[PDB]
């Protein structure tokens, strides 16, 4: 199923298929936008190290860190080719599903519905 | 030109005390016309003398023993490089930046106590929590 | 990973209530947020203590006297973490700004032999009266006296006499100093010990180099200073660093001849002779052997009864025997 | 011969004046070579920082490319225009070698038609009772050229080298250097 | 005398090394105040480090500084010698020579002008001249 | 024509396990006898069996790998880094990267129990 | 050359903190921080070039839409350590201030070009 | 002048060298670091070295406060900031201001202020 | 490359440019390959006297991009900025003696008996073994074989301007040292005509989606000034593909082959340097040579050794 | 007669025009008889080595061979070989991390053909584990490339006579190219005093690297483009 340690063949350090915990995910649709051309690759990403991640240097004020691995992700086609290829190297994973919009029927003319009783509120265009 | 006579010429035309020192600073002897003068003392000269190569024709005399090209004042360096054609006090009022604050001309201060001292220019980023007891 | 393998933990409270907070793994890049003036840092001793201390990213304060023979520490640390300051010691205000920001004060200033402007007293006595009387005015959280093994103060030799009263007037002045006093130390282009012996035209005995201490590999030191750099419970203790097995100069001697393939001429002289020649020599510029130091050549090591060793803090010297090849590589010839 | 040699007083080279200069011609290996230096009042005057050409100068551009009031952007947007990667695997050779192609077809119309290109793109027939079951005339038109050779590893622009000789070669007739043009 | 005779090592590694060579074109000709590149680090007094060091020729780089005799000085040219420059993120570059060698002059630039190189080398021959030699044995 | 170096040997993946450990014992007995070699070339401080201790070790860590061309792999590489020390290609820096443990103590705290990685923030 | 940050003729700042030079820079030499000034207007707390990175591409100069950033023609600018070349704010404007007149040079020479 | 450090020592610093700039004593921005905090922090690097070297530029917060008020016709003052003496673009880019609003109103880019008369 | 995924492209005077600098960027090129090579043997002089040229070369350079050495000024689409007003004129007076420049080098090398005895049959290389090893350049030209992509595969302007090339028979030392002293003067000619052709018109492609807008309509338009923002801030995507594309670069063919995947950052570019295929054939050619034949074959590959590791 | 009174060129009148015509053309066009070309030859090639090629893709000028590793000595034989190909020259030899295929490698050959002035592309697919055919016995430009080949991704080449690191360090381990490698490695160098020796350590920066590649487009950018197939190359369509 998962590569032990010492047989991979890539040479990368041991801690990254021992300690370490990669996450698999779709990009969410930002809020921020209406396009969704990042939301379809399945992206690989690791999680962050607590004592590593990142400290202020004291004489520039910059963001120093120790984990090498903080600004890669790879990009896949598809959730089981990220599995397998994590699977591959040996390193512990987490699937997030996706959530998609769920699908509603949306009418122009629902705008001017003729309400029978007190308006709930009024509509204003 | 690299000849004797362009040396005793322009010795006669300077005069004996500058040739010494042009002698004791550049090493060459140079005879140009004074263009001006800047913030930090130097003088530089421009010369028309045919047996003057390209890029040898503009010359600064520094104003101190110690010299160094830092100590050129903005504007008469970009002269002195064949920036412009203009040297600066020639140049029109139109065509001087307007400051709101003084001038000063400060060149390089590396191996003095007056080298830059670099520093982060903002306070921390998290602030921590200013302890206070209360009492039950 | 790297790991700040000096320090206990994380979040660091020194005597004077500063709070310090590590951070980073530990590697160049890191800070373990102490800051360190090391006097005497560009010597043989003190370039291993600051290496050391900058490998992890403390700020070293480092008081030079000769701007080239300090350029090397630089190397050892980030930017930023090795501070170089121009120090005199007949200048207070000098020792002032050395001192002023530290946590952590360590002195390793002693001298071999005389010259025209420091004797014995002058660079034992006073200089480390007023390095202690700067720091107990700044109230520095820690400060490491480093002196000589055979430190006493009715002495025969000048040098372990003045050394006996530095550290008095250290005890005097600062009361919770920690006094070191480490025994004959070796390693690479080491002082009047093994690179000596292993290029000198002739080592000259007035003692038949019967003379036994036990040498300490100056890694050893080093790492023994920085533990009790970062350990805040060696406060008011005095340690005797020694290495583990008791030597005699003809026998190191040996040693180098068997390991250097090659035969150390030894000269034995009258004392008084060999005196009236170190005492002639002085009159040069280079430093060379000492009338004291022959004096010291009839002192064998004598280890306190009661002080602490290696031992309290978890070390194990190495031998010199194992190292010997290591450390006199470069005159094998073979 | 165009590029030969040109006097030095056609170069922008400072050179000699008076009784030096007889003696350069009289001393010169060459007596046209120039000395290298630039002329002062000429060369790199005046400087780039005092140019009269910058308070003129405006953007370029070129018709229609510029035009108000003709050009919309999709009739000229070419990097989205950019042509396909046309990917053809064994099947689809197959599909050629029988059904033809569109600019000549040998298919039915209908449901045969449709149902000959499905069979072919299920795996019916295979590449190679393709070949075998293509005649001579689809072999020789279609794979192989009319006159039955195959053809020759296409070139985009074919250039027709031709060996210049004599005095309009580089160098002379010793040296083991030729000239093509 | 050791500004007079400023005898460097070359150790060129890249672009760097191209301007260090049009220093002693013509134009501005090194030579002429007794600057002469020498071969071997025995017969040399100043190091620049001119161009990009990779972790491959480090231990080199180190060994070629261990082996010129004292009094040496090093002069670090262009942005990848300073800081590891535009190549600061790689798997396999060194960022910056100090990690290695000790330094005296930083030229910044990618590539420092042949000005700047001069510029820098003036600013180490004024580092040499108020250097104390026996008046800091004196101040012994 | 660009002729092999010493010490070359061709890629080839053996198509069976066992005509694979016949290499890779070959290989083994090679480094074995190449330790003086080494310690005479990168000017190592420690012992001649310390090399053979350490060479058993690295060829002990894939004791266990069962797939034949991970194990083909394995001992491609193998050879190259024999080949790489044994030309005296490698300096001493990258050859002691082999060699960790030989360095002296590094410090007084390497963790072991929660609590000591818990106050060094590395639980 | 070195690099500098211009003014205003009023001596307000020019650079407004739209990070653009921070994108386009191919060494990532340089460093922002930004926030509403007290009288309400955009401008940085922090803007660092790393001149050790930096490769002197002038990218960061085409980028900024206001001119705040440029190049200056000063090569002559070695230092002794490397600390002194991490410029923070206060030396950029230092510079700026000090060169102003050779940058004026060099605009009114290349402005329509650019 | 004094400020304390953390070591519990005194730290004298001239009065002239605590103001944020020549022209202005304490910060315009909440994240900025004064001077202060600068020297209580950095204290190691500071020691024997010279003040009033150092760059102290000049804060155009004040500086742009100093500038007048333009008064305008219309609902939309027009700003570019260009230099009218040189040639190619020198300003920022061309936005326009309401003012119809009490008060003065700022350009994004330049700080100049207009108002509506 | 990037232009070809693009699908774009370049003005006439762009084209005109490129062709005008990468012909200088060859004489500077072959200035320091013939001059570094003689300097190996031991000829010290001509090292200086076409560094000077080289320096003057070099002032084009920084006067049209404002560095000496790394310009950055070719770029998809064209060329970053328009020339200066005054820089046709100074390329034609040096033009005007960049001959006897040369005159004077050939004097010194081309009959010299003992730079005949350093270069005659050493590092010989036959026509086939030179396909096989994948050299390129001088080194294939020097074999006998009549090929360059200026002008097998004309690219930019180089279908527009008159050049020959020239061949040698003996593939050795002394055929390729030939061979590059009579590039330079090809490519003084290829200079004078694009200096007496160059057109007017944009120097870059006059999309802004590709390249940026000029600054006057940057701070005018919001159109334009989008489109600078984005590309200086995103860059433009290249439709997805990939592409070899090979130039006559001055040390042999140099290549590219890029992999785009539809995005702004291409995902796979290897660079094709002909000093490494050079380097490589260097244990083929030079066995059985002396030591200092080593050296002038090294001379002769003309390596840089910014191309051999990337 | 002489440089004093050379004439100045600064004063000659100079060209000037007023509208510069550029007209407006897509340059794919000008490739479409040499693509059409490309497909007459690229089906004769298939039709000649039915066992082997498994597909071509053309592309303006640029002509791609889809073979399985097993074919890569067969199919290199015959293009270095027939009369028709003459492919010489090998250019370059590379490999492309696919993460996504189950074999991650796709090994990429471009070919030369000086006789007939044509290039040609042959690509092949391998992974960490399984090797592709050594074509050094064919072409000797090979060996070198193929040393790139492995020391930057791991592929291994069958029959390479002399395969090591070509690039990086002594002793490096990881293969940089590859898509799970990070872009500053896992450890880096400086001097040690203590060791008087240049040892290695896990990576720590000053600065973090900053990837601003999160903000790329969230709106499709090109599109589908157009398809210059030539007609003979098209499947018809019944009636
Ligand atoms: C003028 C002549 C030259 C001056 C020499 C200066 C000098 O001594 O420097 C040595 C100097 C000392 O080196 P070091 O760095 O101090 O290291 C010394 C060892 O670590 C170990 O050092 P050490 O502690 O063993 O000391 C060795 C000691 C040797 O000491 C002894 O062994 C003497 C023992 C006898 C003591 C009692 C004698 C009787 C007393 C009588 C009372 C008066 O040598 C000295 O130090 C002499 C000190 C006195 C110098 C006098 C100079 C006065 C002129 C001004 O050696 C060098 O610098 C090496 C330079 C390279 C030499 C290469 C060329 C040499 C070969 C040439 C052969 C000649 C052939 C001619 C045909
Ligand atoms: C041309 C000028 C040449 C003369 C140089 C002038 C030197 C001036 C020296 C002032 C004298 C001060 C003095 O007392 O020097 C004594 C000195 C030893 O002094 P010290 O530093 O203590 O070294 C002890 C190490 N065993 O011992 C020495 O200084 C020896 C110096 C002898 C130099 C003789 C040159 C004739
Ligand atoms: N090495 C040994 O065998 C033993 C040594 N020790 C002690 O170890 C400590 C250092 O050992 P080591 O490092 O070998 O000694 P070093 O001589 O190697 O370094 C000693 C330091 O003392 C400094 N120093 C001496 N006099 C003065 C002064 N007057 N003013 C300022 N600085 C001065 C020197 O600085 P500069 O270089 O500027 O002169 C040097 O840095 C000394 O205290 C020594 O007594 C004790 C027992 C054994
Ligand atoms: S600093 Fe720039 S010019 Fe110098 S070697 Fe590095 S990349 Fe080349
Ligand atoms: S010159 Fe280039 S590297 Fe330097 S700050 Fe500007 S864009 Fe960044
Ligand atoms: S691009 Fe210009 S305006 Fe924008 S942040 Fe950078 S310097 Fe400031
Ligand atoms: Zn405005």
């Amino acid at each position: 199923d998962n590569v032990p340690a010492h047989e991979i063949v890539s040479g990368a350090p041991a801690e990254l298929s021992r300690n370490r915990v990669v996450r698999i995910y779709q990009q969410a649709k930002p809020a921020t936008q209406s396009g969704e051309y990042g939301t379809f690759a399945w992206r690989l990403d690791w999680d962050i190290v607590d004592v590593a991640n990142r400290w202020e240097n004291d004489l520039i004020g910059w963001q120093s860190s120790g984990d090498y691995m903080q600004a890669t992700q790879m990009k896949f086609t598809s959730k089981e080719s990220a599995i397998k290829f994590a699977n591959k190297q040996g390193w512990d994973f987490y699937i997030q599903e996706p959530h998609h919009r769920k699908f509603r029927v949306k009418q122009y003319a629902n705008n001017f519905v003729h309400s029978y009783g007190k308006l709930k509120h009024i509509r204003t265009k | 030109s690299s000849s004797l006579y362009r040396v005793l010429r322009n010795a006669w035309e300077v005069g004996p005390r500058s040739y010494w020192k042009q002698l004791n600073s550049i090493g060459d002897t140079k005879s140009g016309r004074l263009v001006g003068t800047d913030i930090y003392g130097n003088k530089f000269y421009e010369t028309d003398h045919q047996d003057e190569i390209h890029l040898r024709t503009r010359y600064v005399e520094y104003k101190e023993k110690d010299y160094d090209m830092s100590q050129v004042e903005p504007g008469w360096h970009f002269w002195l490089g064949y920036g412009v054609d203009t040297a600066p006090c020639n140049t029109p009022k139109e065509k001087l930046p307007i400051r709101a604050y003084p001038y000063k001309f400060q060149p390089n201060y590396t191996g003095t106590p007056g080298a830059f001292v670099t520093y982060n220019t903002l306070k921390p980023k998290i602030s921590a929590w200013e302890p206070v007891t209360k009492q039950r | 990973m790297n790991s700040f393998e000096n320090l206990a933990q994380d979040v660091n409270i020194t005597r004077s209530g500063k709070t310090l907070i590590a951070k980073g793994t530990g590697g160049r890049s890191s800070r373990t947020g102490y800051t360190a003036t090391v006097f005497g840092a560009n010597g043989f001793l003190g370039s291993y203590l600051t290496a050391k201390l900058a490998k992890h990213g403390t700020t070293v304060v480092v008081p030079y006297r000769e701007e080239m023979a300090k350029r090397h520490l630089k190397v050892t640390g980030d930017l930023g973490v090795v501070n170089f300051l121009e120090m005199d010691l007949r200048n207070l205000e000098s020792i002032d700004e050395a001192v002023r920001h530290s946590d952590i004060v360590v002195n390793l200033i002693g001298r071999e032999y005389e010259t025209k402007n420091f004797n014995y007293y002058d660079v034992h006595v006073e200089g480390a009266r007023r390095i202690a009387e700067a720091v107990k005015k700044h109230n520095i959280a820690r400060y490491i006296h480093v002196s000589a093994f055979n430190a006493e103060i009715d002495s025969p030799s000048e040098f372990n006499h003045t050394k006996g009263l530095g550290e008095q007037v250290t005890k005097d002045i600062v009361p919770w100093a920690t006094i070191v006093r480490p025994a004959p130390m070796f390693g690479r282009e080491d002082k009047w010990f093994l690179d000596r012996m292993a290029r000198s035209p002739c080592l000259v005995s007035a003692n038949k180099f019967q003379e036994t201490s036990n040498p300490v590999h100056v890694i050893d030191v080093a790492a023994a200073l920085e533990r009790i750099c970062f350990d805040d419970s060696t406060v008011a203790q005095t340690f005797e660093l020694y290495g583990p097995q008791k030597f005699t100069q003809k026998q190191i001697i040996d040693m180098v001849s068997e390991t250097l393939r090659k035969e150390v001429r030894h000269i034995e002289l009258p004392k008084a002779l060999y005196q009236a020649y170190t005492k002639a020599t002085q009159a040069i510029w280079w430093p060379t052997y000492s009338p004291d130091q022959v004096e010291r050549q009839f002192l064998s090591q004598k280890i306190d009864p009661s002080a602490k060793t290696f031992n309290d803090l978890d070390l194990t010297p190495m031998e010199l025997p194992d190292l010997m090849f290591k450390l006199i590589r470069p005159y094998r010839v073979n | 011969l165009p590029g030969g040699p040109v006097p030095v007083f056609k170069k922008y080279t400072v050179g000699s004046k008076g009784i030096w200069e007889k003696l350069r011609v009289l001393l010169a290996i060459a007596p046209n070579r120039s000395t290298g230096n630039p002329i002062v009042p000429l060369y790199r005057v005046p400087t780039p920082g005092s140019r009269p050409e910058a308070n003129v100068y405006q953007d370029p551009s070129s018709y229609p490319t510029n035009d108000i009031a003709e050009n919309p952007y999709w009739k000229r947007d070419h990097r989205r225009a950019y042509p396909q990667t046309a990917f053809f695997d064994q099947k689809t050779v197959t599909g050629l070698l029988e059904l033809g192609s569109e600019a000549t077809p040998r298919i039915a119309d209908g449901e045969a038609g449709t149902k000959a290109l499905a069979n072919i793109a299920n795996g019916g027939v295979s590449f190679t009772q393709a070949l075998g079951k293509s005649s001579k005339d689809v072999i020789y038109g279609e794979v192989l050229t009319v006159n039955g050779l195959p053809p020759v590893a296409p070139t985009l622009a074919p250039k027709q080298w031709k060996i210049i000789e004599g005095e309009a070669a580089i160098y002379p007739k010793g040296y083991p250097c030729r000239t093509f043009h | 005398a050791r500004q007079g005779s400023f005898w460097p090592v070359t150790f060129g590694l890249a672009c760097c090394a191209v301007e260090m060579m049009h220093v002693s074109a013509p134009r501005y000709d090194q030579d002429r105040l007794g600057i002469i590149f020498r071969a071997s680090p025995r017969q040399s007094d100043i190091m620049i480090v001119a161009g990009t060091l990779t972790n491959k020729m480090a231990p080199v780089l180190r060994q070629v500084y261990d082996q010129m005799p004292e009094p040496r000085w090093v002069i670090s040219m262009g942005s990848c010698a300073n800081g590891g420059g535009y190549y600061h993120f790689s798997y396999s570059v060194v960022r910056g020579c100090d990690r290695i060698v000790p330094v005296d002059v930083y030229v910044p630039g990618c590539p420092p002008t042949s000005e700047a190189l001069m510029y820098g080398v003036f600013q180490l021959q004024r580092k040499m001249r108020n250097t104390k030699i026996t008046r800091m044995w004196y101040r012994k | 024509a660009i002729i092999a170096t010493a010490f070359a040997e061709t890629v080839k993946f053996s198509g069976s396990k066992q005509e694979l450990q016949k290499r890779t014992l070959a290989l083994y007995r090679q480094f074995l006898r190449g330790a003086p070699t080494f310690a005479d070339l990168y000017e190592v401080q420690f012992s001649i069996p310390t090399i053979r201790t350490k060479i058993r070790q690295e060829f002990e860590r894939h004791r266990f790998v069962d797939d034949l061309s991970i194990q083909n792999v394995l001992y491609a590489k193998g050879h190259m880094e024999y080949q790489e020390c044994i030309n005296f290609w490698k300096q001493q820096a990258q050859f002691l990267k082999y060699f960790p443990e030989e360095d002296d103590i590094q410090g007084r705290h390497q963790p072991s129990n929660f609590v000591d990685k818990f106050l060094k923030n590395r639980a | 050359g070195e690099h500098a940050l211009r003014r205003y003729p009023s001596g307000e700042e020019r650079c407004i903190a739209c990070k653009l030079c921070e994108a386009i820079c191919p060494a990532l030499a340089i460093t922002i921080d930004a926030e509403e000034r007290i009288d309400g207007s955009r401008r940085t707390t922090k803007y660092d070039i790393d001149m050790t990175k930096c490769i002197y591409c002038g990218y960061c100069q085409e980028s900024c839409p206001v001119d705040a950033i440029v190049e200056t023609p000063n090569v002559e600018y070695a230092t002794e350590t490397r600390e002194e070349l991490l410029y923070n704010k206060e030396k950029l404007l230092a510079n700026g201030d000090k060169w102003e007149l050779e940058l004026q040079y060099a605009l009114d020479a290349d402005a329509p070009y650019r | 002048k004094s400020i304390i450090s953390y070591n519990g020592n005194t730290i004298e610093i001239p009065e002239e060298y605590t103001k944020q700039a020549p022209n202005r004593d304490s910060t315009w921005a909440p994240a900025q670091a004064s001077k202060t905090e600068i020297y209580k922090n950095n204290m190691v690097r500071f020691e024997q070295k010279d003040l009033s070297k150092q760059p102290m530029p000049y804060a155009g917060i004040e500086l742009i406060a100093q500038q007048p008020v333009r008064f305008v016709h219309g609902n939309t003052a027009v700003c570019d900031g260009a230099n009218h003496n040189g040639p190619g673009a020198q300003g920022h880019p061309k936005i326009f201001i309401n003012v119809d609003a009490p008060g003065s109103h700022a350009c994004q880019y330049c700080g100049t202020r207009y108002e509506k008369e | 490359a990037v232009e070809k995924l693009l699908n774009v492209e370049v003005p006439l005077r762009g084209k005109y440019i490129r062709t005008m600098f990468g012909e200088i960027t060859r004489v500077l090129n072959h200035l320091m390959s013939v001059c570094s090579h003689a300097m190996d043997v031991g000829a010290l002089t001509p090292f200086l006297w076409g560094f000077e040229e080289r320096e003057k070369l070099m002032e084009f350079y920084e006067r049209v991009s404002g560095a000496r050495l790394h310009a950055a000024y070719v770029r998809p689409g064209g060329v970053s900025q328009d020339l200066p007003a005054g820089l046709l004129d100074d390329i034609y007076m040096w033009a005007t003696q960049f001959g006897d420049r040369l005159d004077e080098i050939e004097e010194l090398l081309t009959d010299n008996r003992i730079w005949k005895l350093r270069t005659v049959n050493i590092g010989t290389v036959t026509a086939q073994d030179a396909l096989n090893l994948g050299l390129s350049g001088p080194m294939l030209r020097g074999s006998g074989i009549p090929f360059d992509i200026r002008k097998n595969a004309p690219y930019d302007a180089y279908d527009k301007v008159d050049f020959d090339v020239p061949v040698g028979m003996n593939g050795d030392c002394y055929d390729r040292y030939l061979i590059r002293m009579a590039e330079f003067r090809q490519s003084l000619r290829i200079i004078e005509q694009c200096c007496n052709d160059m057109p007017a018109g944009a120097v870059k492609v006059e999309d802004f989606k590709i390249n940026s807008p000029p600054r006057n309509l940057m701070k005018e338009d919001m159109e334009a000034l989008i489109h600078h923002f984005l590309l200086y801030t995103k860059g433009y995507s290249v439709p997805p593909g990939e592409t070899y594309t090979a130039i006559e670069a001055p040390k042999g063919e140099m290549g590219v082959y890029v992999v785009s995947d539809g995005s702004e950052r291409p995902y796979k570019c290897k660079i094709r340097a002909p000093g490494f295929a050079h380097l490589g054939a260097f244990d083929h050619i030079a066995r059985g040579h002396f030591l200092p034949d080593a050296v002038a074959i090294i001379g002769t590959m003309d390596l840089v050794f910014g191309e051999v590791d990337r | 007669p002489s440089w004093e009174n050379i004439k100045d060129i600064r004063l000659d009148p100079k060209v000037h025009v007023d509208e510069v015509y550029e007209p407006i053309v897509n340059p794919a066009d000008r490739y479409l008889q040499h693509v059409s070309d490309l497909h007459q030859y690229a089906k004769y090639i298939m039709a000649a080595l039915p066992k082997y090629i498994q597909g071509f893709s053309v592309w303006k000028d640029e002509l791609t061979l889809h073979v399985a590793p097993s074919a890569v000595i067969p199919v290199t034989t015959f293009l270095r070989d027939n009369t028709s190909t003459q492919y010489k020259s090998i250019i370059d030899i590379t490999a492309v991390d696919y993460p996504s295929r189950e074999n991650r490698f796709e090994v990429v050959y471009n070919f030369l053909s000086v006789r007939h002035n044509s290039r040609i592309r042959l690509k092949t697919y391998a992974t960490e584990v399984t090797p592709v055919p050594s074509i050094t016995c064919l072409y000797e430009g090979a060996n070198w490339f193929e040393r790139e080949a492995y020391d930057m991704y791991g592929v291994f080449f069958e029959g390479h006579p002399d395969l090591r690191r070509i690039m990086t360090d002594y002793g490096f381990e990881g293969h940089p190219l590859r898509k799970d490698f990070p872009l500053t490695g896992y450890t880096e160098v400086r001097w040690d005093e203590e060791k008087r020796r240049v040892v290695y350590e896990p990576l720590e920066l000053t600065q973090a690297f900053r990837n601003f590649s999160a903000g790329s487009t969230a709106w499709e950018p090109v599109g589908p483009g157009r398809d210059d197939r030539p007609d003979s190359f098209k499947l018809p369509t019944p009636k």
